[PDB]
């Protein structure tokens, strides 16, 4: 008898996407919506358009784009809407520095604490003490930073950071003081935190300091790769990086998850409190604070065995993340799978 | 030869949109109209947030705006307003210009890179707090903010400031806002030696602060505040104590002027930004334009390194976070439950105005301070040969 | 090069605790486009540097 709406909608992508492509007690109903452009008026009015009168109260978004806008768009129409949203693939799914506490907007992506922790673990795994660090100012560089001086701060073992250079991309580059600042680059391991245009812009420009050459190896977060298939002639080989599973996790299982995360918190608070205005400009039938209760339930989420629970920051909690690295052909290869504990 | 370049602009009211077409009417009849001519284009604050990213997304982008100046609306937005402006914008890294905004939250390159703005922020009284503290000679000062980003940036440049001497510190009282009962914090700030309390925090903050000091006598005499334009205002006012010492930013609540001022800026860096090449126009619409505006960063660049000693607010310098530097500031003095004006901040340190200074309890001239030292709690430690 | 040998050959000599880092000699023959002056020169480190 119970039935919640709730839209999907995929962008258009290189590869093939089939709109055709265990169900709870409430009763959820899918709208397929295929979009060409990503930009934010088109993101902003298409979700305005879609909500109309079927009344949508979930909303499952992802993106083949490279742009991590997408989730600062999506976070800023879910904190201003206060409506649930769930970042799936690529862009959508990178990351941010930080969210309001009324902010309803959830990835799927590794929360930057623990892409850095992995890093680490790389840095770990293959021995190397010394390294350096570059970060742009893009959101989160300070997150980074701190976690790899929270990190060396309580270790007995030997660690040394030789330089934390931080890079201005809000000015065009005339007098190179981006060549200045990373020249001054010694360290064999340079950790690299920033969007995939800056990790293009500054590993063009790391060419001339020769720092993409043998004996130096970068080790970088998710937000910088993000895709697979994609990859910029700029990048360095022997690039490490961290990747959410592709092979492994299917895009509509992904999508699969959230609806299973939002159907799931529903029906948590229909177990505890025992009981939708859709539209932009505002709601006469408030419930904005009913709707932090499901929040709250929608951060806990126990599914197949497997738990799909998110973070205080926005984040998912434990996704199953695989070390990728560059070959000389250019093409990601998995060189590690990491797990909630034990390291491979 | 007679080329045309569009200007986006956000304001309060037809008015002040005239007010910035007259700007722009001027602008042109003070340069050239035979290289590149001017043209403006404005649009009033929308109900909500996404209609304003929308109304940027349209009236302003697909305009191809070089700039998108933000004030505040009609009606208190709560100072929120251009956020969502200065996210539209910013992401085609198309340069965004504050004009009564004086939010902190801005002052992050982070959040947003093309927002700059002609008004310094509520952290950058720490610069007027120096020049007091620097020519009064205060060496102790009890630190009172509220948690959120606005008083933890006031706390950090004021610290950074503290940070010019070496180890100039005393006590850091953070206390969550909409808290009641500050009898503790209080209390524990009364413990503590220095009778100097300085308080950053919102209004409705600043009302129970002033209400739970009061109820601690914190208020009387030996003792001095020294508080920000938002305690002075609003409902803290009423319940303002005697003596407290306050500031208020020149050009604070006008918009014109820095309409002005603002017009100026925008002059000199679209006259500037021409004179180079390979200069790409920017987006000619939202849809379907996922790329950024390459000219941007530049544009930025030019801005923050624009001077204006003209400027109708004074000389015009922009800082690192893109905030106004040496803005002029008016020191405010509490006497006989009235206003009034001991000095100005102008340029470096500070000039002293004919208005007798005024201190809390009454008394003409009083600058006490660090009170007491008295018997002093021993915190010590068990070790056989020495206790 | 009687600049450099000059200096190291009074250098050679000396007693004292005398150390001189780095020698570098930048091309001027040819116009700075890879900006191999720029990276030469940033890799230095001692307070003093005789041009
Ligand atoms: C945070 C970004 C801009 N950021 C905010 C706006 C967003 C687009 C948007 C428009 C309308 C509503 C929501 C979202 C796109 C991403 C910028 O400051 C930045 C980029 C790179 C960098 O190193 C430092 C700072």
């Amino acid at each position: 008898h119970p039935n919640m709406d709730i839209a999907v909608i995929l962008v258009g992508t290189t590869e093939e996407v089939a709109i055709k492509d265990h169900h709870l007690p409430v009763t959820p109903r899918v709208e397929l919506v295929t979009m060409q452009e990503s930009d934010p008026k088109s993101i902003i009015t298409r979700i305005c358009d879609l909500m109309s009168d079927k009344k949508v109260q979930g909303v499952v978004f992802g993106d083949d784009t490279d742009q991590e806008a997408i989730a600062q768009i999506l976070d800023f129409i879910s904190v201003q809407t206060l409506t649930p949203i769930l970042g799936i693939h690529g862009g959508s799914s990178m990351i941010m520095a930080d969210k309001e506490e009324a902010s309803m907007f959830f990835q799927f992506g590794p929360s930057i604490e623990q892409q850095a922790s992995v890093m680490l673990n790389i840095m770990e795994e293959y021995d190397w003490y010394i390294f350096s660090i570059v970060t742009t100012y893009f959101p989160g560089y300070q997150d980074f930073e701190n976690k790899v001086r929270s990190t060396i701060e309580n270790s007995f073992v030997g660690w040394e950071l030789e330089e934390v250079i931080h890079l201005d991309m809000s000015l065009d580059d005339i007098d190179s003081k981006i060549q200045n600042q990373l020249c001054k680059l010694q360290s064999p391991v340079i950790l690299l935190y920033c969007t995939k245009e800056e990790a293009t812009y500054i590993f063009e420009v790391a060419h001339s300091v020769g720092l993409t050459g043998y004996g130096f190896t970068w080790i970088v977060p998710s937000l910088v790769a993000g895709d697979t298939d994609t990859v910029p002639d700029e990048f360095p080989t022997g690039l490490i990086s961290v990747s959410y599973d592709e092979w492994d996790y299917d895009l509509p299982a992904r999508v699969r998850d959230g609806i299973a995360i939002i159907t799931t918190a529903a029906s948590t608070m229909l177990s505890e409190h025992n009981s939708s205005k859709s539209s932009c400009n505002n709601i006469q039938e408030s419930r904005v604070y009913e709707a932090h209760m499901l929040k709250r339930y929608l951060i806990n989420v126990t599914f197949e065995g497997r738990d799909l629970s998110f973070s205080e920051d926005g984040y998912q909690m434990h996704p199953k993340l695989v070390i990728i690295l560059l070959n000389q052909e250019r093409k990601w290869e998995r060189v590690g799978k990491y797990k909630d504990r034990s390291l491979k | 030869d007679p080329k045309i370049v569009n200007i986006g602009a956000v304001l309060s009211t037809k008015k002040h949109e005239q007010i910035f077409r007259e700007a722009v009417n001027q602008a042109n009849f003070f340069h050239f109209t035979r290289k590149i001519q001017l043209n403006a284009t404005s649009v009033t604050h929308r109900p909500n947030a996404i209609q304003m990213a929308l109304s940027v997304c349209e009236d302003l982008i697909s305009s191809q705006v070089y700039a998108i100046l933000v004030s505040h609306p009609p009606a208190p937005t709560d100072h929120l307003t251009p956020t969502p402006i200065s996210y539209t914008a910013g992401f085609y890294r198309i340069p965004v210009i504050g004009l009564t905004t004086r939010m902190s939250i801005y002052s992050d390159k982070s959040i947003h890179l093309s927002f700059l703005r002609t008004v310094p922020p509520y952290s950058h009284q720490a610069l007027v707090w120096f020049e007091m503290m620097r020519l009064f000679n205060w060496n102790h000062v009890i630190l009172i903010v509220s948690d959120d980003h606005e008083g933890r940036a006031a706390q950090k440049k004021l610290e950074t400031l503290l940070e010019e001497k070496e180890s100039k510190a005393d006590k850091v009282l953070q206390f969550e806002p909409g808290t009641k009962n500050l009898t503790a914090l209080l209390l524990e700030a009364k413990e503590l030696e220095a009778r100097v309390i300085i308080l950053s925090a919102s209004e409705d903050d600043a009302t129970a602060v002033y209400k739970s000091a009061a109820m601690l006598d914190m208020t009387g005499a030996g003792y001095v505040w020294l508080v920000g334009e938002r305690e002075i205002s609003g409902s803290a006012l009423r319940y303002a104590p005697d003596g407290i010492i306050g500031l208020q930013l020149i050009n604070g609540k006008n918009e014109s002027a820095h309409i002005s001022d603002a017009v100026a800026v925008v002059a000199q860096a679209i006259h500037e930004l021409f004179e180079m090449e390979q200069i790409t126009d920017p987006p000619r619409g939202c849809v379907g334009n996922t790329n950024i505006w390459k000219t941007g960063p530049l544009f930025k660049r030019v801005l923050m390194s624009s001077k204006y000693p003209d400027g109708v607010t004074g000389r015009i310098e922009f800082n690192e976070d893109g905030d106004r530097k040496f803005a002029q500031y008016s020191i405010m003095n509490l006497q006989n439950r009235k206003l009034v004006q001991v000095g100005i901040f102008d340029g470096s340190y500070i000039i002293q105005n004919d208005r007798k200074i005024i201190w809390p309890g009454g008394e003409t001239e009083r600058p006490q301070g660090y009170q007491m030292s008295t018997r002093l709690k021993i915190v010590t430690i068990h070790q056989e040969p020495f206790v």
